[PDB]
């Protein structure tokens, strides 16, 4: 399997602010990532698909880029609904799906 | 707005058996693979198991190779997750999932509520 | 010394090159194959059935 | 010459059900599969869903899945979709459709002119 | 699905000339493409499937080429009754059905 | 759990053949390519051949190449390795294996039993 | 092929010690080797991959390193289990899948 | 035990054209690039040509570049060679081969009987 | 028997640019490194370029650096050699060459027929 | 027609770092070793550094030594030159050069621009 | 091309004996060189690879040597059966594959 | 670069003679040169390499001999084919490839 | 390093004259030289290399002698183009390369 | 709907001789395609089904074969009696019954 890693664990931040969440890979995946937010409490929903794509009903403010083993998720404003967990997601061919560790976001 | 409810979690010692069911509402089920994906307690996501839209194929992540067995029937509407000699690494929530359907995207976007498995003494 | 390239360093390729297939591919099935059923499969009845009693 | 007639439609609130109908004429309906087709304000086509030729099997787009019924009833000559739970993107000309009929050409001939649905408050 | 992004959005031609308008894939389609055309007031018609095939009752002018993701509508010589908005359909197989942006071709 | 048990030893006479079977069980056999392991009485570990998850393709080791072929068939979830022109060398416990399934890692994880073909006079 | 050459052939030590066995490779193989323990009378498991990754169930003590030519499969703390047959396996691309001779682990 | 037999030699004048075969049997041929070896009569050994296993590469010395065109067909089993332009000096017993495989080692191990082609008039 | 035809010649003015082409025949283009020889009227011999079999690295003589661009085109079994900011000392005949083949020489042996470029006014 | 065109000049005080580049055009940058010649308001020309062609050996006049680094990016076609605790005899405008390419002589023929480095307070 | 150089042309022995058979080249080969054993009528069989190593059911009494330009066939005691023709064939990389002329083995 | 320059320009000779051609290089090229033949209204064709090597088809009456600077090219039997212009090239390593000015032969 | 003296500092000229540039070595740099043209606002040109051969493009007016640690750039006659400052360069092996003071041409 | 061509459109022979017309489908028919025999005046009347089967009736003289895309009536030995048009029909399922263009057979 592929090992995912998202860095940083745990970053704070406060509303109005600009966050960026990366992933890393062990090997390259090509560009098939998927992002997940989990806010405590409720099954985790998709954000980004094959990495830079924006999933319908997600606000444009979600943004994603990157290719090879290096991908990430950029905040344009971060607002206070957004503070939650964030999950990276692979599904390249051959090889089976795994996750990150989980990113937390953290008011102030 | 497509509802995917789990039952029949609970606790159970190890080695032993135990059913899942996934049974849906208002989703086109025979049109779409769908997935299980299990959450640690310790906030770990991991991959279990999918089906494919008639049940032709099943892919299971490694660590549950030969112990889970998947199946899909259609006519009801409903997933099963047949668990077999568990242990206690099988802690977890267990989330129903549904495949986006791209083309060659494996993404999950309607998710269920979870049921709890619990394996202890 | 010579600080730059060699311009006449052998530029054709290697005929000595492995010409075999890779014994350790990875022989699996692909888990992420699309898992869905054909939205644009054929929802048209068969006209070529037998209309005979 | 098949004529598509389309109707049901209407300005509803956000949340409200919906109703609309594809009477058709003198085309055999049985025989054929068919087609919704959601013209938005910006000059955009969205397909949202195809039904069989005996209801057997029924897909959706993504963006209208579990939301969107469809039904296809050969007796009256008519195809029928049921709109439920809608929001503001809903709000659309809605066109019927009957796709050529080709062995794995998925292409629509005989359009219909288009019912047109308003969210609104 | 795919995005299916027809360019140019909108030119201008006057009668008799070879205007021709292609139409971009975020992925391989093969050659499972149509066309259609919409005058202002009617849905549209269709005039190639197959990407390159003319529907029954299409004049000759009409003509469609291309396979994978590269595709070309053109158009033999441009007529007073051929000034409306043209789309590009996919129907691909194990993929759902998408719709171009639609192209404007405009009086001189 | 998934075990793997082979069958279909016995002695030979060199230049004889010899039919074997890993007829396996509670694993999902289809998804996953195999190999077989040969273990000579001296303690050493020889790899013999590998069959792709469909049949596609196949590969041996020089020491077998021209002698020994192998055949999958999903239906019986079974795996086959028929033996010709053996000799006194090819005298050793035969397991059977299943590939870990990585992107590009060629490990064994569910090892079999073993299986004892003797060549002697 | 490419030979398989651990050392040393027999190692013996006692409970509670720490003990580390090399392989060493005819030619490189960057990192793509395997360790394998075959107590008697079982066929061996698996227990490293990719030469540095810990296989799934197997005890945290055992340790595997290097890279090329030269790698090394480190016990942190012998246990009274840990006795049997150790091989080093090699799965390189464009390459033959061969094992080694075999440590023996004895017992005092 | 893999065997390799050629066919197609004879008598040609030099300028006419001809095509050799190395049909093989027992042989995992995709597997395997091919080799063809040219022994003429005074006893002198050179190689002639190289094809990879799908045939996406070709090599040939340099006294037949041009001249001489190998190809294989990997359905049917078996290697072909064309020789166009030939003259005194292509008149020799013509072996196929089989390169063993390894990582970097270019040696031949299974060679075919041999078919002898003459120039001459 | 391998043959290189040379084109695109002409007259031009001092400043513009060119394009020359050494369509292949016959030969494994793929395999080989080109290089371009020009010769003068003086009938003296000059070097120009050399790209490599996949174009990795390109070699100019310094009366053409930065001048000349050479590229190949390995799918359609040619070589282009692009001329910019011409001068009346590239007026002269263009030979495509093809190096030999060997370990260590740098050698043309199979020559082009000839293109001949005038720079004049 | 090759153009050598540097930047990064600029006024800094004494014992501040500054980094120089030379973003080259048209020229095959990869095979050619590169200098950096300084020439100070006095008229007189000096030596800093050479870099080999793949970056494996570097020289440096003995008035640099240990405080200039100079570095190229063959993928960008440019060269790097930073200098570190900078003093007063370093004010002068900064050349770059490309090596002639002959077997023995470390001759200049196709200068940069030049960018002017001032060092004050 | 690299030429193959292998001396003596002809070297007889009888049975029991020691001889070794040398294989010049023109230039370094490092150690990619095969020695070849022709008996009359039929194809030649291989004997060396790597030019020290044996290969697969030949008789252990043969025995290779050298490295660069320089190298040795030694067989430890001559057989009645090992009267032939030998070659010497290099696999240098970007290099192609030649031959040497050919040394005979004759009774007495 | 190395200026190659071929001694004398023209030799006048007659059929059966023995003609030799020199070539001097302004350094050291070691022994990598070769020696090229150009009947009028033709590409040159190869003659030697190596400064010593006789190229596949060419008749054996051409020798090539000489290394350092001084390299001879020697005709041993005249022929009436064999009336043309000669070129000397070198390709010595670290150096770019350059001509000689061209022998020419003249009948009698 | 090796300290390079050339004299004169200033040489007056008109043109059509001849003018003798000298430029000697403090230590003997066999025939390494380079001879660099300035004029004012530009980057300096190359005129003579091994301090006697024209390098390329460069009018044949300019000539290169010397050898040793005396060196002489003369010019035949010198045109209005040609008044600009002159340096003098040496890299010989095991030195490092320093450059001339250098000699300015002076009109009338 | 399917699109099958048969060629030659007309193919003139005599009496005794065999000829061949071929049917070629835009997309494969597996075996689903049947020909018929049109005379002047009368309705075609059929020859071939399942691409290989003789009707009852028709005599042994016609052999249909091939499958996909491409198939072949065969008449071994032309009759005076069987000059007349011939078509190729298909009933693919899921697709609608289309009709060929035709090869015609004439005297002499």
């Amino acid at each position: 399997d592929i090992q995912m890693t998202q860095s940083p664990s745990t970053l704070s931040a406060s509303v109005g602010d600009r966050v960026t969440i990366t992933c890393r890979a062990s090997q390259s995946v090509s560009t098939s990532l998927a992002w997940y937010q989990q806010k405590p409490g409720k099954a985790p929903n998709l954000l980004i698909y094959q990495a830079s794509t924006l999933y319908r009903g997600v606000p444009s403010r979600f943004s994603g880029s990157g290719s090879g083993t290096e991908f990430t998720l950029t905040i344009g404003s971060l607002q206070p609904d957004d503070f939650a967990t964030y999950y990276c997601q692979h599904y390249n061919s051959y090889s089976r799906i795994t996750f990150g560790q989980g990113t937390r976001l953290e008011i102030k | 707005q497509v509802q995917l409810v789990e039952s029949g979690g609970g606790v159970v010692q190890p080695g032993r058996s135990l059913r899942l069911s996934c049974a849906a509402s208002r989703l086109t089920f025979r049109n779409f693979g769908m997935h299980w994906v299990r959450q640690t307690p310790g906030k770990g996501l991991e991959w279990v198991a999918v089906i494919w839209h008639d049940g032709s194929n099943k892919f299971y992540a490694d660590s549950v190779e030969g112990r889970f067995t998947i199946s899909r029937d259609n006519s009801k509407n409903t997933l099963y997750l047949q668990m077999n000699s568990l242990r206690d690494e099988d802690t977890a929530i267990y989330y129903c999932a549904k495949d986006w359907g791209g083309a060659s995207d494996r993404v999950f976007d309607y998710w269920g509520r979870g049921t709890l498995v619990i394996v202890s003494s | 010394a010579n600080p730059n390239a060699n311009p006449n360093a052998n530029p054709n390729a290697n005929p000595n090159a492995n010409p075999n297939a890779n014994p350790n591919a990875n022989p699996n099935a692909n888990p992420n194959a699309n898992p869905n059923a054909n939205p644009n499969a054929n929802p048209n009845a068969n006209p070529n059935a037998n209309p005979n009693a």
